[PDB]
């Protein structure tokens, strides 16, 4: 028999998903969720590029949640994850690509 | 009547590596002398004084536990009936201080020498002080087990445990014939001081969980001996071959034939030829050949005549001129190298060497007792003798195999699993959580999530409320046993995941998810929530584990799969306090019988106009569950009226239609004993607890058809084992009157003074037996003079209203061998930080620790 | 008929005079029961005078023949200590009282 589990690409994607945390901040996670729901709400890549800098208040304070301090601490104080100040051109396209690919995976999970 | 609380201090007990025990034969010398010396003492601090008693202990179920003890506070040495202690003023045997009249009634002053004399053969134990013999002797105490020099030092005291060594001298002269803990005591491990039954040993990373250690059990020091012209000729040839082999090796080493006996010249006179072989030499050679043949044929498989073709093959090796002796023999052995096989041959070699050493100890230790190093079989001596005997037997069996042959060889568990879980308030209903566990060795380990309502005395996996994953061979355990993945390695950590969104459990070992047979992320098939989830850890006997729940980033080690990569969070991210954990206690305590139990059923059956209502037992006739006997007693206690002519009352004398002689009286002053019910189930009747009496005394009645029962009071605390518990006493205290006459004796501290059940019957039990033990006789009113029942002196309100009433509070309680307990979150911060120096293993503690707890009036528990 | 078990360590050869004030550091202990009083728990020594009653007569006669720093087990008989009435709510009637008095006054 053949099914989704027989396909290799989905298994490889599921295996490589919990790898790219080095550039995945909780603010970046919120941006990814916003990009995913925008893609779901009838939008294309042009709208994502136009609205790539529209949102600015997503970078909330670290004291807003009882667990947000842990995420900020792990994202800041690690030798393998150093991100103090970076241009928006490289910290947005990757996030929106991750959001798009996870949205596609979720859509194809139950065809 | 009501519940009261008070502060108390924790008690600790250290234990050395010296093992002393008795058996049915050659076990030890039996005369050991030990001394303990105290440098610094601390006066009355906090609430009570510095509790410190010294004495011996036992390993037959004795296991002190900090925090929860017997009576008040922690279970110190001498509180129970399994250990003996002395604080220097009064003997402590059964949580009761025994007053003594000895010269020098003083406390443990600084710079004092304390010693005790222990006799293993003669049942007598006597203590000692700096300058006076301590009055008080023991008689007819427990012998089976292992004796340990235990101490009961509390928080804030320094003691030196000086037995022997570089600076281990005794200030006071030892009695003659007593071993001062020397002459090759445990020549396999270093002498170190360790706590008894450790379960929270510290580590460089975090606390380490330690399971029940496997000891040497008891009565195991004694050895275990065991019991054709062609065969005789083959044995003679093998004897000659091994003779010339050891002769040639001894000649090569530098030992030749001497005139008579040249010990200083390094000459061995036994190197003689077979032609001039001495008659005693031939005698013991044939004797050992016959013994070896008998041991070889003792197995169920004989040697067998397979081909017998290589017996006639003869070979020789190089014969240097220096190897020749004065006899003229030419010891040239044959060369063989095609006899290698499975190590079952090596196992047979080891077994034969063990049997030979056992029989040698049987025929050697039985006499002399002078210069034999005392002596133990091939389980505790040095490995040099074991290796020598092993090579001798392997070369012997090689010589036998080289001649064309083909030989091939044919109770209470106690140390059980220890379930570790958290409190029932830290439940999880929704959300992903991260769990870690570090392993040291590979054994009986089970790690995984489980239901909060975990049933005690239930194997992890053989239930619907456990989802742990067994650490032996890489198989899961949930309502059975199915293979899951790769087995563990030495060290590393163990990962355990959980998810509440879709109920999937993920197991990982080292940066990799454990693959299953199917080849996908195998889970436990969408576990329904029900109540919640809780991390449960297990530990087998002799295993060391490290439970890293995770309180900081440095605590986590691998965190490769999820944990932080996904929407997972560590279990203790923002818990400012260490997470409380509930371990599984091995102490057999009591609990009421649960209702609707499929095995046992107790119903309050009403009586008649002449018979008061009683309590019966209902059991299934079919043997659906037959594990062991039942341990039963009443609900409340029965105190003894102290003082008022007669200080002690309630003469103990059972009477079953006649006059018996129990001869078990004068148990003490108060003795809040219960009424035990010891029996089994044969005819679905067991026992019937009935109260029916109408005269000036009070007794209980039990009716049975065909079974065995024991109507003997179980005392305040009950700690039984198995095998029916027949004739298992603890001790008898012999008070000293400072003379050799004897004024009074102390025949008490009998937890279970039960005799045989066949005293009443002779051949069979055709009618019903009504045991009526009369133990209640306070007073009787002469106004009516009957013609007092029970539940009158036992309660606190119906004292002057004698009537056969059954209050709705007396319920039988079945003995749970396992009970749930919580260990404290803060242990001793020192715990012998020096770990024992060369000055005599000095141990000291500085930081005090206080703990306050309840005290149930009925059951002497904290 | 009162038994005293003096503990020899603790030195002291200054018997308490009549009319002066001395302190005690006792802890209460009921017979075949529990602890009801403890001066160590309050972290404050008890001050009382000798010869002006104001205490148990049995306790006074038990503590009379004692030296400085020498603790003992003063068992007070109930018929003269608290009588047949007793303290209403703390000490049960006709029960002996056991104390371990410790002396630390500097005089």
């Amino acid at each position: 028999r053949y099914s989704v589990q027989t396909s290799l690409i989905v298994a490889t994607l599921k295996k490589m998903l919990p790898i790219g945390l080095n550039m995945c901040a909780p603010t970046d996670q919120d941006l990814i969720m916003l990009a995913k729901t925008r893609y779901a709400l009838k939008d294309t890549d042009e709208e994502v590029r136009e609205f790539l800098q529209n949102n600015l208040h997503l970078q909330g304070k670290v004291e807003g949640s009882p667990s947000l301090r842990w995420q900020m601490a792990l994202y800041r104080g690690l030798p393998g994850r150093e991100e103090d100040a970076d241009d928006p051109e490289k910290i947005v396209r990757r996030v929106q690509e991750v959001s798009a690919v996870l949205y596609h995976l979720e859509q194809t999970e139950h065809p | 009547l009501l519940l009261q609380t008070n502060l108390i201090n924790y008690v600790t007990s250290i234990r050395p590596n010296i093992f002393v025990g008795r058996a049915e034969g050659s076990t030890q010398y039996g005369k050991w002398y030990f001394e303990v010396m105290v440098d610094e003492v601390v006066p009355f601090l906090t609430a009570q004084a510095t509790h410190l008693r010294v004495g011996w202990a036992l390993t037959e179920g004795y296991s002190p536990y900090p925090g929860g003890g017997e009576g008040w506070g922690g279970n110190g040495v001498g509180d129970d009936l399994y250990s003996y202690g002395f604080d220097g003023l009064h003997l402590w045997t059964g949580h009761v201080a025994r007053p003594v009249t000895s010269p020098g009634q003083h406390l443990l002053a600084p710079e004092d020498v304390v010693s005790c004399c222990l006799d293993l053969s003669v049942p007598s134990i006597s203590f000692r002080i700096n300058g006076c013999p301590v009055q008080g002797v023991f008689e007819a105490f427990n012998l089976d087990g292992l004796f340990f020099p235990v101490v009961s030092f509390s928080a804030g005291v320094k003691v030196r445990f000086l037995l022997g060594g570089r600076h281990g001298e005794f200030k006071f002269l030892p009695p003659p014939g007593y071993a001062p803990c020397h002459e090759a005591v445990l020549p396999r491990e270093r002498l170190r001081l360790e706590p008894i039954k450790e379960y929270r040993r510290e580590g460089p990373r975090g606390p380490h969980l330690v399971g029940p250690s496997r000891c040497l059990s008891h009565t195991d020091f004694v050895p275990c001996p065991v019991d054709p012209p062609h065969l005789e000729r083959i044995r003679e040839k093998l004897a000659e071959n091994i003779h010339e082999l050891w002769a040639l090796t001894r000649i090569e080493q530098g030992w030749t034939y001497g005139p008579v006996r040249d010990d200083n010249k390094r000459l061995h006179p036994c190197l003689v030829n077979f032609h001039s072989l001495p008659e005693p030499e031939r005698n013991y050679n044939l004797q050992m050949s016959g013994e070896t043949l008998k041991t070889l044929l003792a197995l169920g498989c004989h040697v067998g005549m397979a081909d017998e073709k290589a017996e006639d093959n003869l070979k020789k090796t190089k014969l240097p001129k220096t190897y020749m002796m004065s006899n003229g023999y030419k010891p040239a052995p044959l060369d063989l190298s095609h006899v290698r096989l499975t190590p079952a041959q090596t196992t047979l070699v080891d077994r034969l060497a063990e049997n030979g050493h056992n029989v040698w100890a049987r025929d050697r230790v039985a006499q002399g007792w002078s210069y034999s190093a005392r002596l133990v079989p091939y389980r505790l001596l040095d490995e040099a003798t074991k290796r020598s005997n092993r090579d001798s037997l392997c070369q012997a069996v090689r010589t036998l195999l080289g001649y064309g042959y083909n030989i091939e060889p044919p109770q209470s568990r106690w140390d059980r699993v220890r379930i570790f879980r958290a409190e029932k308030s830290y439940t999880v209903q929704s959300g992903r959580w991260y769990f870690e566990f570090e392993a040291v060795t590979t054994g009986e380990m089970r790690v995984g999530w489980a239901r909060p309502e975990l049933r005690p005395d239930v194997e992890l996996g053989a239930d619907e409320l456990a989802y742990v994953f067994n650490g032996h061979r890489g198989q899961r355990w949930h309502l059975g046993s199915e293979p899951f993945g790769r087995p563990w390695q030495s060290g590393d950590v163990v990962g355990c995941m959980i998810d509440l969104t879709e109920n999937t459990i993920i197991f990982t070992l080292n940066g990799e998810v454990l693959m299953s047979d199917s080849g996908s992320e195998t889970a436990f098939r969408e576990i329904e929530i029900g109540d919640g989830f809780l991390p449960v850890c297990s530990l087998g006997p002799g295993q060391v584990g490290h439970l890293n729940l995770g309180q900081d980033v440095s605590s986590l080690r691998f965190f490769a799969i999820c944990g932080l990569q996904e929407g997972f969070e560590p279990f203790a991210i923002n818990m400012q306090r260490p997470v409380t954990t509930w371990f599984s206690k091995s102490l057999p305590q009591f609990e009421p019988v649960p209702p609707e139990h499929p095995h046992y059923e107790v119903a309050r059956m009403d009586g008649t106009v002449d018979t008061p209502p009683c309590l019966r037992l209902a059991h299934r006739t079919w043997g659906s569950q037959n594990s062991l006997v039942e341990m039963l007693f009443l609900r409340l206690s029965l105190p003894v009226q102290f003082h008022q002519l007669n200080t002690t009352t309630y003469y103990y004398s059972v009477r079953v239609f006649a006059g018996q002689e129990p001869s078990c009286v004068w148990v003490g002053w108060v003795t809040p004993d219960y009424h035990q019910h010891d029996m089994n189930f044969d005819l679905s009747k067991v026992r019937a607890v009935t109260v029916t009496m109408g005269d000036e005394q009070g007794n209980v009645h039990s009716s049975l058809k065909c079974s065995n029962c024991y109507m003997v009071w179980g005392g305040d605390f009950v700690s039984p084992g198995q095998q029916g518990r027949i004739s298992h006493t603890d001790l008898v205290i012999g008070c000293l009157v400072d003379l050799a006459t004897g004024l009074m004796t102390f025949t008490a501290n009998g937890k279970e003074s039960n005799t045989f059940f066949q005293v009443e019957p002779n051949t069979k039990l055709f009618p019903a037996v009504f045991v009526l033990p009369t133990h209640q006789n306070v007073i009787q009113f002469e106004l009516g003079k009957q013609k007092m029942p029970l539940s009158a002196a036992m309660f606190l309100s119906e004292r002057k209203n004698p009537a056969p009433q059954c209050p709705p509070r007396l319920e039988v309680q079945m003995l749970m061998p396992v009970s749930w307990s919580r260990m404290p979150n803060h242990f001793l911060q020192v715990e012998t930080r020096r770990a024992g120096e060369r000055l005599g293993w000095a141990v000291q503690c500085q930081d005090p620790l206080t703990m306050m707890a309840l005290h149930i009036p009925e059951e002497n528990r904290c | 008929g009162v038994e005293i078990e003096t503990i020899s360590p603790g030195d002291g050869r200054t018997f308490p005079k009549k009319g002066q004030t001395c302190v005690v550091h006792y802890t209460g202990m009921l017979q075949n029961g529990k602890k009801f009083d403890s001066s160590r728990d309050r972290n404050k020594p008890f001050k009382f005078r000798i010869g002006k009653q104001e205490v148990i007569k049995g306790f006074e006669e038990g503590a009379a023949q004692m030296s400085l720093g020498q603790r003992a087990k003063l068992t007070c008989t109930p018929d003269v200590a608290y009588g047949a009435t007793g303290h209403p709510g703390v000490i049960p009637p006709n029960a002996t009282l056991i104390f371990d008095v410790e002396l630390l006054n500097l005089e």
